[PDB]
């Protein structure tokens, strides 16, 4: 939904989306090669689906060529200083991929606006949306945009023949927040089921070595284990086929 | 690289002249914003053609040349007794926020 | 916009010419400003800028050594230089403006600074 | 007639703190954890969601958040025995100290950390329990691990008085220092 979104958001209104109750398979998108850059910080490009986070934050917008390089931990640059400020300890992965064959259009695509100028840099992950006319000179402009006083937002106007520098590069940045129960975590494989062999099983929670055999015990719909009179594991419900 | 130009152009007072502005496709054929500058010897560098269809506010109207593909060009009609000056282009390189300037065009009128 | 840059002259490598670009007419604080210089018979050299967020940049032969400064108010505006070379021989100017956007329109009267 | 619809939880019971809300509005059990602005007579930055006398709807809640229930037909709290299956678990990590009710009668127990003795039948169904601290007979049933005890004399616990009040004694406070 966030990557295959047809309708993105601009840069002065950079997005953020908490996502919960997921199995978050990062390897299906990481191994898609539809990305100009997959830059991970704090964590590894692989070695992710073995991580269980509290929530993830999917920001989604469109920037130009060099602005992607701008997007990095603790950077200084037009977007990074006045549209979307990453911290220095950003734990997550930036996803950049070109959209010149989708978003570019003849005559220009003037729908995307970036913040021209502002007095100060943003807090890490700060959301600055105020559309107050850029004040400067010596007087509060009061809307007239007097001398030294200009508009804060500037359109892009994506022309299809523009070079990569002006091309619409769609970017999505994910951060990994850890507080609380981890409700989003990468999938876990499940090998085939083998019976009648001393195997070293690890069912979803519990481990151990045994000889798995089709039983005739009737668990209750919600029970998972079975125990012996001395509190030893004796029956396990196959969490794939009950 | 540099927006190289022939150092000299001659002409008659009253006619037009096109001051060229030449660099590779590394810059001029990648962006949409050029900036022309004209400067009397001693004056402050005064911009001429930024947003190539546009010029600064109070500049006269005989200016406003265009950009064709791999080169920009300022087309100034009516060579005045004031049109003698030096010319320097300006734009943004395709790397690390570098800004490139021009080598210099001297408008040389006959004696 | 009375930008009277002063403190320029002939200096051997090592000195730090605290150019004082008076911001008497236009602001240098909480705004965008730029320092540049032109060699004899040459275009301009983008040596420094300062943003509203106080951010700064330098070009290649001036990275690591050039450093910008200013009083907090509109008192003045500085540009500090280190390990000066003969190539740096360029009369200094101030460029009211910030980069390719916001073109440079207002300058100083011109301080003669020969770096050799 | 299903007069009881749902619950309301949370610490501050209003904004500035998340507050669970289980509700059945004749559609589905719309669970939320949005830091609501609540109403004192019912009938914003969320972190969870879900959408799907003859009734005894027993429920048990405790903390993350768990729920157990059992919906038995009945016909004044009926005696008898019925276990509670765990029908939901919720990983919401909310901090709760108070709750309310939407709108027949209901009742509010209060769990305690008490050892019991469960009698799983052959089907895995709890059929009977023994409060291991209710009365001497029960402490006996609990130490014997049995639901029946043949005649005898069994030892269960250790009566021990507790020290009612502390006391401190030191010599006559004399030999004061001549700070005067
Ligand atoms: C888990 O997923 C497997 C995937 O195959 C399910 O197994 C299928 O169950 C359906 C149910 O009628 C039948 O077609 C077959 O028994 C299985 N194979 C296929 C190809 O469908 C299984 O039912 C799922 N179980 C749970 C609890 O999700
Ligand atoms: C020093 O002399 C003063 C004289 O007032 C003493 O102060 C009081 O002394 C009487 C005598 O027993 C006490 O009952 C009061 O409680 C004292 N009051 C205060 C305010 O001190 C004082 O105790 C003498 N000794 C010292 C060490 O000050
Ligand atoms: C119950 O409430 C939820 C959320 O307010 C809503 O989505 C649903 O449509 C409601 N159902 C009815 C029957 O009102
Ligand atoms: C939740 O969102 C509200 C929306 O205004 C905001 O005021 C509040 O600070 C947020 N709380 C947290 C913990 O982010
Ligand atoms: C939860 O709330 C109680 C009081 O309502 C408080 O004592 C406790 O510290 C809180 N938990 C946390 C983690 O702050
Ligand atoms: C166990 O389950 C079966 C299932 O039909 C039921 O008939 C029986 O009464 C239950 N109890 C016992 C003790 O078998």
């Amino acid at each position: 939904e966030v990557f295959n979104a047809t309708r993105f958001a601009s840069v002065y209104a950079w997005n953020r989306k908490r996502i919960s109750n997921c199995v978050a398979d990062y390897s299906v998108l990481y191994n898609s090669a539809s990305f100009s850059t997959f830059k991970c910080y704090g964590v590894s490009p692989t070695k992710l689906n073995d991580l269980c986070f509290t929530n993830v934050y999917a920001d989604s917008f469109v920037i130009r060529g060099d602005e992607v390089r701008q997007i990095a931990p603790g950077q200084t640059g037009k977007i990074a200083d006045y549209n979307y400020k990453l911290p220095d300890d950003f734990t997550g992965c930036v996803i950049a991929w070109n959209s010149n064959n989708l978003d570019s259009k003849v005559g220009g695509n003037y729908n995307y606006l970036y913040r021209l100028f502002r007095k100060s840099n943003l807090k890490p992950f700060e959301r600055d949306i105020s559309t107050e006319i850029y004040q400067a000179g010596s007087t509060p402009c009061n809307g007239v945009e007097g001398f030294n006083c200009y508009f804060p937002l500037q359109s892009y106007g994506f022309q299809p023949t523009n070079g990569v520098g002006y091309q619409p590069y769609r970017v999505v940045v994910l951060s990994f927040e850890l507080l609380a129960p981890a409700t989003v975590c990468g999938p876990k494989k499940s090998t085939n089921l083998v019976k009648n062999k001393c195997v070293n099983f690890n069912f979803n929670g519990l481990t151990g070595t045994g000889v798995l055999t089709e039983s005739n015990k009737k668990f209750l719909p919600f029970q998972q284990f079975g125990r012996d009179i001395a509190d030893t594991t004796d029956a396990v419900r196959d969490p794939q086929t009950l | 690289s540099a927006l190289t130009q022939p150092p000299s152009a001659s002409g008659s007072p009253g006619q037009s002249v096109t001051i060229s502005c030449t660099g590779t496709s590394s810059d001029v054929g990648g962006y949409k914003y050029v900036s022309w500058y004209q400067q009397h010897p001693g004056k402050a560098p005064k911009l001429m053609i930024y947003e190539v269809s546009k010029r600064p506010s109070g500049v006269p109207d005989r200016f406003s040349g265009s950009k064709s593909g791999n080169t920009a060009s300022l087309t100034v009609s009516g060579l005045q007794a004031e049109d003698e000056a030096d010319y320097y282009c300006s734009s943004y390189e395709g790397s690390n926020n570098f800004v490139v300037f021009g080598g210099g065009t001297k408008l040389t009128v006959l004696g | 916009v009375q930008l009277v840059e002063s403190g320029g002259g002939l200096i051997q490598p090592g000195g730090s010419l605290r150019l004082s670009c008076a911001a008497s007419g236009f602001t240098v604080s909480s705004n965008y400003m730029s320092w540049v210089r032109q060699a004899p018979g040459k275009g301009l050299e983008w040596v420094s800028v300062i943003y509203s967020g106080g951010s700064t940049y330098y070009a290649d032969s001036v990275k690591g050594r050039f450093t910008i400064s200013r009083d907090n108010s509109k008192n003045t505006l500085y540009l500090q230089m280190n390990s000066l070379r003969a190539e740096d021989t360029a009369v200094y100017y101030c460029a009211r403006g910030e980069g390719w956007e916001l073109p440079y329109d207002y300058w100083g009267q011109g301080t003669l600074v020969t770096v050799s | 007639s299903n007069i009881i619809r749902g619950w309301i939880f949370g610490t501050t019971l209003d904004s500035k703190t998340q507050s669970l809300l289980i509700v059945n509005n004749a559609t589905n059990v719309v669970i939320k954890v949005c830091e609501f602005q609540f109403c004192n007579d019912p009938f914003n930055n969320c972190t969870f969601e879900y959408v799907s006398f003859k009734n005894l709807r027993e429920f048990v809640f405790k903390n993350y958040f768990k729920i157990y229930s059992k919906h038995t037909p009945i016909n004044d709290l009926p005696q008898g025995f019925s276990a509670l299956e765990p029908l939901v678990d919720l990983p919401i990590g909310i901090n709760i100290t108070r709750f309310q009710t939407l709108l027949a009668a209901y009742y509010v127990g209060y769990l305690q950390p008490r050892t019991f003795l469960l009698k799983y039948n052959e089907n895995g169904t709890i059929t009977d329990a023994v409060d291991c601290a209710l009365d001497p007979l029960s402490e006996t049933k609990c130490t014997l691990k049995s639901f029946t005890v043949e005649k005898g004399i069994y030892q269960t616990s250790n009566f021990r008085v507790q020290p009612t009040e502390s006391i401190v004694r030191f010599p006559n406070i004399t030999n004061l220092c001549p700070f005067g």
